[PDB]
């Protein structure tokens, strides 16, 4: 695993060293070559893992994050390159640290053998975020919401070291192997209800569960573009991959420990799914969608059988991939006009056809169109929850009906109609936008020829 | 003697039909007159702002702003815990998760229930 | 009732600059100034590059690897007869019990 | 569509076209620049007949707060060419 | 060797060639149209191969080429369905398609996107292949999905105009509404049968339950346009008149009820789902055939009729007939496509001009449509010996002679008459009275794109039912015996409701006004179904999506509860903490006190 | 449409506004053209009948009782001509319609083509550009102390100017740009 780690820690003194007016191809180039690398953890097998040392191991769960968050770095450069013009060299270059930084924090976390280890990074990765949240971010409410975004989580896993020790106290290791060798059943007790809550208050918090969101919309609206990408993409999936990796010592009080989630769950994708159709700001819209999807993730990891894991995974690699797609376009879109609002640009097809086409397939992939990815594991929860209780399926196919609305009329309101007369700044679209689009759109009709790579160790 | 046309919510009441377009008092062309005056003042300001040719950006509307402020960050600072407030939160934040948590639990205890005495034919559940 | 004069002075006046700007709006003879550089038969070669190739991959394909596994295609069998013949076998099948026929 | 580039002579043609089938107007008085209640000595609601006429008879209608001041057949066929960006 | 496999895949790639060219040169000339139109005439040319093999022997199969992954014990892989519903579909669709493509080469000539337009055809028409040819549960959603979504770009293809986009988005919430129903059937399948294969499905389900027929009945009524769900199928007249001829009018309708034919070994196993069928077809019919008696559109007129027209094979499938309806499908293609044919030339000739009202005589002002629209008429009303009366005669019969409700009965009797009626309405109102539209005259017919498309249609109308019903084996019990009467109750019904539309259309004449009754403004308004469920439901649930949900809980409550509470209550306790004179006073004091609570408390 | 509204309409724009409505609902009910001729006249002399009404308390009473008459028979589906705001071709070409200034971002090589377009382009570019400058004035001086009162804008009155805020009427894109 460290012909991976060592390239990414070995971008920051290639960054620091690097011209002043060549920054940026420097990283994007070798941010490519590194994902490029990264590629061969895919070549998963059938038997247990990849265990190269004791401290780190690969799974076909932890691989496909891995070589998502690989990918995900030059997309962000790419689109940081056009706010961070006027900016001064030393500060782009801390920039492109504080991300070199949370790509080397988030793939030491999603391989991390050893549980301490694996929350140690979960939390080093809150520290840049955070930095960039608070300090390259446009609006005054940006230090609030990262305040949010701070306090939330932490709220949720100070516990959990707790009872992780708790655990390495009474079993005597925390190495997920010896984990998953030496499970053994918590019984119904009082104690093991508050472990169990220890346990999955840290990664419900992150994930967002429905009444603990608050965080998410106000992170994903005050922080720049690639904050955006980083939390809608990356940081979101680690608290599944968490509770998919925690899960395996819960049972079988889970049986009865998730109603109040899977409550919680099934009526916050509705709810959250009827506020993104009244919502006058893109970015909310898309923060909500993200909420509506990873509740769905969520209920997917409480109902505990193979197909909700395969549709788990495979909701969380296309969700990662369509939302961080959409973000950037809503970016591209208020780079021109400078307001956020969706009702302020309008009948943009008539003047950026190609954004037209590049919203259009966006908004079919977030709809769920098959034989997408995102419908796979759409299709694979909602199977999963029809077998745990038949009723489950209503409430599921509102949410896609109401899913599909607010995407179309995300795509109506912005791209049809008559163009605002008053706006005369709207560019021709640049080379660089559109190599975003494509970069963004591409892989994920490459991954539906071989869903099998994103289905997780349980196909 | 026709049938009364009956305005609703949905389906308002015609302007030819109103029954205060009719009864017009000096004040009330005096009301028309001001909102004219102040629609053309607001008229004039935007094309003035429009025509500009030295112009090579939005036009900012205050409206919009004002708007856009009113629905997202304004709501918190002007809640006030009220008695229909407190009601109408908790039966819309608390009585539909009760009510599925009802609905589920009693599905899935008849489930578990008919799994124990065995009679729900179970042939051909192999992938779960 | 009817135009002020100062409302039939400014019509007057933006219809004469409408009319100079559509005029305006034409085309010269040469206006498309394009830039020249170079680097039965129809149905005919339309037949060989549409419908041909395709059959052949097709073909090829579905004879040497799709049936290359089992049960890939799958035939409903040939219905059968009474009086009719087995290719395979050779054997005649027999005819039926000469029911009484009348109108 | 092939539908020919109507002109402004076209469309002064088809106008008094309209209007002198109009029984209530002397034909051979009428002229392209004569008023409707003055050189015609008309009435409103005439005005009105005359303006929905030549609705029907160029396909499109126009508002009312436009319609109640074209009083002469010369600002009717301007109108008329304004609408639909005729050259000459 | 076998080449009915390799034909039968071989139309579907070559349709889709034209798509990978558009990005190719031919793209940017003016030779896509025709190029797409001969693809598709070649595809079609081909495609007859298979038919001709079918017929002659009866030749069945599935072909599973492309195997795409394995979860546990479910198999999933690309299968194509090759039965007689196929091969049967997949030329009259081509052949349909292709006359509607040469019809558009001259409909849609001034649109400067007209390869977008052809391209956007052919992806619609790929998509339908798919849907048809599928084998597996998880390619007919693919299917069923790509149409919906050709049908949605296809709808708001002028981006201006706000009508096209919210009947757009109406077909999109109607469709969606049916997916629901679909979901639950696949859900059902595969946790119970253990597969999304047909054949599969079909061994393990001797008796099917109510829950898979149900969702698959709520699917067919989505996509289908019955009573339910059907003013999407009205609305969907906004866009190009094309779009309507093909997609809503005679093959992406017509996918409901081919999925509740493709699934008739279940259907025949419960009596709960066919009188549910029935029931819904019945009332489909009735209430569109009398939207449709009293509307002014020709577009929105011939919508109904279709709308009407899947009612009856809604109610055929309900009476346990599914090759019935299938045969009634396959003529409905043909005819009907005419009649939307008939109808975008007569809309192109008249200066983009929809109203009948300005529409007078066209009887002799041309005189191609008004024939092509008489015979296209005369088959509708199942007129003996066309193509729909070799369908439309034998489900009138086959619904007469059945244990089934007397209700569904008389009101498909009803729908037959009132299809006479309106039929009368549009041939009275269209091309008998004098000319009503401005006096620039501009009809011509006189291209020979639309002449041909025209009359490929009006040889199909005339003889391909004789030839479909003389040339295909037989799948049903006859009704070899019949009363009299009983079996000239179509045609006495059909003949009762020309005399009496025409009746009473012959009053407009009278030099006589009278205001409307309340009968006709219930069904001007279409039964005023599109107003309240388009103004009470969605009001509503945008309302709470702002008051409850955004502003009540999200913005005040769940802010108040977590992050405002801690806030406040740390800010209190900072604040008591901290507000300290400086007083030495005071910290002794409360230094004696816990020197003397210790030493009572610990020891 | 290009006319300024009024602060209010008198009664003689609401019974001229009545008496079209009305005659095109009966056209619409009335489809043929001797049928709706006929009614049509019949109309007009029962609404003739109180033209020379004198009180005003008295004519204002008819026409609120005539809108009560033409609203239980108001045939509701009306006639509605193809690009009216009711019509089924109203904003069919709306998505054609490009402003002009989108021409100002057409890379160079595209610009070649065209030139005597561009050159007539820079050339209303630099009429627009001193006429606005003049307009300014112009209607600073012209409007009344505390804002106009309707948008209605006054003309040229110089020789060689042009009208106050021009460019954005002049310059409409086309009925059917495409
Ligand atoms: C039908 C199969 C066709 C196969 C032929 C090969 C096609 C390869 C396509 C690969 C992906 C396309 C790339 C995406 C961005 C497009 C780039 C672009 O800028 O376009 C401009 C370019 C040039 O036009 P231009 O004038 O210069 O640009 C002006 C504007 O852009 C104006 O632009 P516009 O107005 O022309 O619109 C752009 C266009 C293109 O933009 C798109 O939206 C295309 C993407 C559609 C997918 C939407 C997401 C949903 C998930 C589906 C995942 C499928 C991927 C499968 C694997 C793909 C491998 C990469 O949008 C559409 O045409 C509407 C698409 C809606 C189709 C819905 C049906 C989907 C399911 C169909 C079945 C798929 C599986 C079949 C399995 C069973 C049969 C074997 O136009 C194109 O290149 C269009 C390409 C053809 C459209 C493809 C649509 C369906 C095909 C999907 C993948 C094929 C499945 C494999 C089975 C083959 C058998
Ligand atoms: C077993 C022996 C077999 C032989 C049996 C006997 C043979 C036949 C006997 C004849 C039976 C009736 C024939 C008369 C046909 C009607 C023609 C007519 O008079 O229409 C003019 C007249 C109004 O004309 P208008 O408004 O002055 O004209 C406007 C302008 O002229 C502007 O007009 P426009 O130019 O725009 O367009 C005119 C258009 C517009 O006209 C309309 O306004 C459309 C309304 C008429 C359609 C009604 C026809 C069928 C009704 C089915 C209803 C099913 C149940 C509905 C449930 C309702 C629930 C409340 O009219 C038409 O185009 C033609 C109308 C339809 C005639 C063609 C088909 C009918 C003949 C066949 C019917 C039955 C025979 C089937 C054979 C089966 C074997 C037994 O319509 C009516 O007055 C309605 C009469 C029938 C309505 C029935 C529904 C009443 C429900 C009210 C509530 C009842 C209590 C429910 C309580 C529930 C509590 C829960
Ligand atoms: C706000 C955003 C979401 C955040 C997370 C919300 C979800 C948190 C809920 C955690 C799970 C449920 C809590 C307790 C579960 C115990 C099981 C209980 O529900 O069942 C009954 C228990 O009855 C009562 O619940 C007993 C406890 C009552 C006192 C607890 C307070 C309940 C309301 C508090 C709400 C405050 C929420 C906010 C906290 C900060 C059955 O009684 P019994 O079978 O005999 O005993 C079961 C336990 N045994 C087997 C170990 C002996
Ligand atoms: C044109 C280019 C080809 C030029 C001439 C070559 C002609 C064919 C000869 C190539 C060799 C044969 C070949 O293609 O190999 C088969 C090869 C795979 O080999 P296998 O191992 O047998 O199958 C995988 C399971 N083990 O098949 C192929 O990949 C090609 C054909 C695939 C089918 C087309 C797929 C199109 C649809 C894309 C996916 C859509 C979503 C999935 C469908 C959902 C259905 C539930
Ligand atoms: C036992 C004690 C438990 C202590 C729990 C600590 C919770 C961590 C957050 C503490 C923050 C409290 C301080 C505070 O909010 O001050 C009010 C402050 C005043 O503004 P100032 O910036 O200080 O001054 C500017 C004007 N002069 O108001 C704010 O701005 C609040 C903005 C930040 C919101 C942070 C939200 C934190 C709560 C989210 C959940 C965390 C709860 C942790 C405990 C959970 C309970 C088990
Ligand atoms: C975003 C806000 C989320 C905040 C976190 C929510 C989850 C909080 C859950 C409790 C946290 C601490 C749990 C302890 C960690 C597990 C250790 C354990 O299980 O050991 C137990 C210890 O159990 C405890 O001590 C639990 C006491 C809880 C103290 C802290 C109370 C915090 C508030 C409780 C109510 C909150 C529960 C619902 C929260 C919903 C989310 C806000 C047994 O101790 P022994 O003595 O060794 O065995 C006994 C037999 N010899
Ligand atoms: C199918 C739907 C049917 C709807 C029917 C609606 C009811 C129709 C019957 C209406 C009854 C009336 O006349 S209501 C009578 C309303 N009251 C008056 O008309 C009094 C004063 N009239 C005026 O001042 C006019 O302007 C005038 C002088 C006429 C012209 O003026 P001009 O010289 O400046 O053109």
């Amino acid at each position: 695993m460290l012909k991976i780690i060592i390239p990414t820690t070995m971008l920051l003194p290639m960054t620091w060293m690097s011209k002043h007016n060549m920054i940026w191809i420097n990283a994007t180039v070798h941010s490519l070559l590194i994902s490029l690398i990264s590629l061969s953890l895919l070549n998963q097998l059938g038997e247990n893992s990849l265990n190269f040392s004791l401290t780190f191991f690969s799974d076909s769960l932890s691989a496909p994050l891995l070589v998502l968050t690989t990918w995900l770095l030059p997309l962000m450069l790419m689109a940081s390159q056009s706010h961070l013009s006027k900016e001064t060299t030393t500060r782009k270059k801390l920039y492109i640290t504080m991300l070199i930084l949370l790509q080397l924090f988030l793939i030491m976390t999603f391989t991390a053998t050893e549980l301490i280890l694996f929350y140690i990074l979960f939390e080093a990765t809150l520290v840049p975020t955070l930095i960039i949240i608070t300090r390259w971010g446009n609006q005054t409410e940006r230090l609030n919401a990262g305040l949010y975004f701070l306090f939330y989580t932490l709220a949720g896993s100070l516990p959990l070291l707790v009872a992780l020790v708790y655990i390495q106290n009474t079993t005597g290791s925390l190495n997920f192997l010896i984990i998953h060798y030496w499970s053994h059943p918590l019984s119904n007790s009082w104690s093991n209800i508050f472990m169990w809550l220890a346990c999955i208050m840290a990664f419900m918090v992150k994930m967002p569960l429905y009444g603990l969101h608050l965080w998410l919309p106000k992170a994903h609206v005050e922080a720049p573009i690639a904050g955006s990408m980083v939390l809608a993409a990356v940081l979101l999936k680690l608290g599944g991959y968490g509770m998919m990796r925690i899960t395996t010592i819960l049972n079988p009080l889970t049986n009865y420990m998730a109603y109040p989630f899977l409550m919680l769950s099934m009526w916050g994708m509705i709810m959250t799914s009827s506020i993104c159709l009244r919502q006058t700001d893109l970015k909310s819209l898309i923060a909500y969608s993200s909420v509506s999807h990873m509740a769905l993730v969520i209920v997917a990891i409480m109902i505990q059988t193979p197909w909700s894991f395969m549709g788990a995974t495979a909701l969380m690699i296309a969700h990662g991939l369509t939302s961080s797609m959409l973000f950037c376009l809503a970016n591209t879109n208020y780079e021109r006009v400078h307001s956020r609002t969706m009702i302020l640009a309008r009948g943009l097809q008539t003047l950026l056809p190609l954004m037209a086409t590049w919203w259009l397939v966006a908004s079919l992939t977030n709809l769920a169109l098959p034989p997408s990815i995102n419908l796979i594991g759409e299709l694979f929860i909602i199977t999963a929850s029809f077998s745990w209780s038949n009723i489950t399926i209503i409430l599921m196919g509102m949410n896609m009906m109401i899913t599909a609305l607010y995407s179309l009329y995300m795509l109506i309101t912005t791209q049809r109609g008559k163009y605002t007369h008053h706006i005369n700044n709207i560019k021709p679209s640049f080379t660089r936008e559109n190599a975003l689009m494509a970069l963004h759109i591409l892989p994920l009709l490459l991954l539906t020829l071989n869903p099998k790579m994103i289905l997780g160790p349980l196909y | 003697s026709f049938p009364k046309y009956k305005p609703s919510r949905l389906a308002t009441l015609p302007a030819t039909l109103d029954p205060a377009e009719y009864d017009i008092s000096p004040e009330t062309r005096k009301a028309q007159a001001e909102r004219l005056a102040i629609r053309s003042r607001l008229k004039r300001e935007y094309l003035l702002q429009y025509n500009d040719p030295n112009r090579l950006g939005v036009i900012e509307d205050p409206a919009l702003i004002r708007w856009t402020y009113a629905r997202s960050a304004n709501i918190y600072p002007n809640f006030r815990p009220t008695p229909k407030t407190s009601l109408l939160g908790a039966l819309f934040g608390i009585g539909p998760l009760f009510f599925w948590y009802y609905v589920f639990k009693t599905d899935r205890d008849k489930k578990e229930k008919l799994i124990q005495e065995g009679k729900l034919d179970q042939t051909f559940n192999i992938s779960y | 009732s009817g135009y002020t004069p100062d409302e039939k002075l400014r019509l007057q006046q933006l219809r004469e600059l409408r009319r100079r700007w559509l005029k305006d709006q034409e085309l010269s003879p040469r206006e498309p100034v394009l830039p020249p550089r170079r680097v039965t038969y129809r149905h005919s070669i339309f037949a060989v590059t549409h419908v041909l190739i395709p059959v052949w991959i097709i073909h090829y394909y579905l004879k040497y690897h799709v049936t290359a596994k089992p049960y890939t295609v799958v035939e409903r069998k040939p219905r059968i007869f009474p009086g009719d013949t087995i290719l395979e076998t050779g054997e005649v099948i027999p005819l039926m019990k000469e029911f009484p026929d009348q109108h | 569509s092939d539908a020919p580039p109507l002109t402004l002579e076209a469309i002064k043609d088809r106008v008094l076209y309209v209007l002198k089938l109009y029984d209530k107007i002397d034909p051979e008085k009428l002229s392209v620049n004569s008023h409707f209640m003055k050189d015609l000595g008309l009435d409103s609601l005439d005005q009105v007949e005359i303006i929905m006429a030549m609705e029907d008879e160029f396909g499109f209608e126009i508002p009312d707060i436009d319609a109640e001041k074209l009083m002469c057949p010369q600002e009717i066929v301007d109108y008329i060419a304004d609408k639909k960006d005729v050259y000459e | 060797m076998n080449p009915f496999a390799s034909l039968t895949l071989t139309t579907l790639t070559i349709l889709t060639i034209p798509i990978m060219m558009s990005n190719s040169n031919i793209y940017k000339t003016n030779l896509y149209p025709n190029y797409v139109k001969t693809t598709v005439s070649y595809a079609f040319t081909l495609s007859l191969v298979p038919l001709l093999m079918f017929m002659h022997t009866g030749q069945e199969m599935i072909i599973s080429n492309w195997h795409w992954m394995t979860l546990q014990t479910v198999e999933l892989s690309l299968s194509f369905k090759m039965d007689y519903f196929s091969v049967m579909f997949i030329p009259v669709a081509l052949f349909v398609t292709w006359s509607i493509m040469e019809f558009s080469m001259w409909y849609m000539h001034s649109d400067p996107f007209i390869n977008r337009f052809f391209k956007y055809l052919l992806l619609f028409l790929i998509t339908m292949m798919i849907l048809v040819t599928a084998n597996n549960l998880f390619q007919l959603f693919i299917g069923w999905e790509g149409v919906g979504i050709m049908s949605f770009l296809l709808i708001g293809w002028w981006h201006g105009r706000t009508d096209a986009n919210t009947a757009a988005l109406q077909a999109i919430l109607y469709n969606r509404i049916g997916d629901i129903g679909f979901v639950l059937s696949m859900a059902w399948f595969l946790t119970h049968s253990n597969a999304w294969d047909l054949q599969q499905i079909f061994m393990l389900n001797n008796e099917c339950p109510n829950m898979p027929l149900i969702g698959l009945l709520l699917a067919a009524a989505g996509k289908s346009a019955q009573f339910g769900l059907h003013p999407w199928l009205p609305s969907a007249m906004e866009g190009p008149t094309p779009v309507s001829a093909l997609l809503h009018s005679s093959t992406m309708v017509v996918a409901g009820v081919f999925l509740l034919i493709r699934f008739y070994p279940l259907m025949e196993t419960n009596k709960l789902v066919q009188t549910m069928t029935l029931c819904l077809g019945a009332i489909t019919t009735l209430f569109t055939a009398l939207c449709a008696i009293t509307q002014n559109d020709i577009k929105k007129i011939v919508a109904f009729s279709t709308s009407s027209q899947l009612g009856l094979m809604m109610v055929t499938i309900g009476i346990n007939q599914p090759h019935l309806a299938f045969l009634h499908i396959c003529m409905h293609a043909f005819f009907k496509a005419m009649l939307f044919m008939c109808s975008g030339s007569i809309i192109h000739s008249l200066n983009d001009e929809q109203d009948i009202r300005k529409m007078g005589g066209l009887y002799k002002a041309m005189p191609f449509t008004t024939t092509a629209l008489i015979i296209g008429s005369l088959a509708l009303t199942g007129m003996p010996y066309l193509t729909g009366f070799y369908s439309k005669d034998l489900i009138i019969e086959a619904v007469n002679m059945s244990y089934t409700n007397a209700w569904a009965l008389l009101m498909t009797l009803i729908a037959t008459s009132l299809t006479a009626a309106y039929s009368t309405r549009i041939i009275f109102f269209a091309f008998l009275g004098k000319p009503r539209f401005p006096p620039l005259v501009l009809i011509n017919e006189n291209n020979p794109l639309l002449i041909n498309s025209i009359k490929r249609l009006l040889i199909g109308s005339i003889f391909a039912g004789f030839i479909i019903s003389n040339n295909i084996p037989p799948m049903t019990v006859p009704n070899t015996t019949m009363p009299l009467y009983m079996k000239m109750t179509a045609l006495i019904v059909t003949i009762m409701g020309f005399m009496l539309a025409l009746e009473l259309n012959n009053t407009t004449y009278y030099l006589k006004f009278k205001y409307p009754s309340q009968t006709y403004k219930f069904s001007n308004m279409l039964g005023y179904y599109p107003s309240i469920m388009h103004r009470l439901p969605t009001y509503h649930n945008l309302s709470m999506s702002q008051k409850s949900a955004s502003s009540l809980l999200d913005l005040i409550w769940l802010e108040t509860i977590l992050p405002k509470t801690t806030s406040f209550i740390q800010m209190k306790m900072s604040i008591m903490v901290s507000n300290q004179k400086g007083l030495i006073k005071l910290y002794f004091l409360s230094f004696l006190i816990t020197i003397m609570i210790s030493m009572t408390l610990f020891n | 449409a290009f006319s300024a509204p009024a602060a209010y309409l008198t009664h003689q724009q609401k019974v001229l506004r009545l008496y079209k409505r009305a005659l095109r609902h009966l056209e619409s009910w009335c489809v043929h053209r001797d049928k709706y001729r006929y009614f049509a006249c019949l109309m007009r002399a029962r609404f003739d009948e109180h033209k020379n009404e004198k009180d005003m308390v008295k004519a204002t009473q008819l026409l609120r009782q005539a809108e009560e008459e033409f609203w239980y028979g108001q045939h509701p589906q009306p006639y509605i001509f193809p690009e009216s705001p009711g019509g089924t071709s109203y904003e069919r070409y709306e998505c054609y319609k490009v402003p002009e200034w989108c021409l100002d971002d057409w890379h160079p090589s595209e610009k070649a083509m065209y030139p005597d377009y561009f050159a007539k382009r820079e050339q209303w570019k630099r009429l627009r550009r001193e006429s606005w400058e003049r307009e300014v004035k112009q209607l600073q001086e012209e409007t009344p102390p505390g804002g106009p009162r309707t948008e209605a804008l006054p003309p040229a009155r110089k020789e060689g100017d042009l009208p106050p805020l021009w460019w954005h009427i002049v310059t409409r894109p086309r009925e059917r740009p495409m």
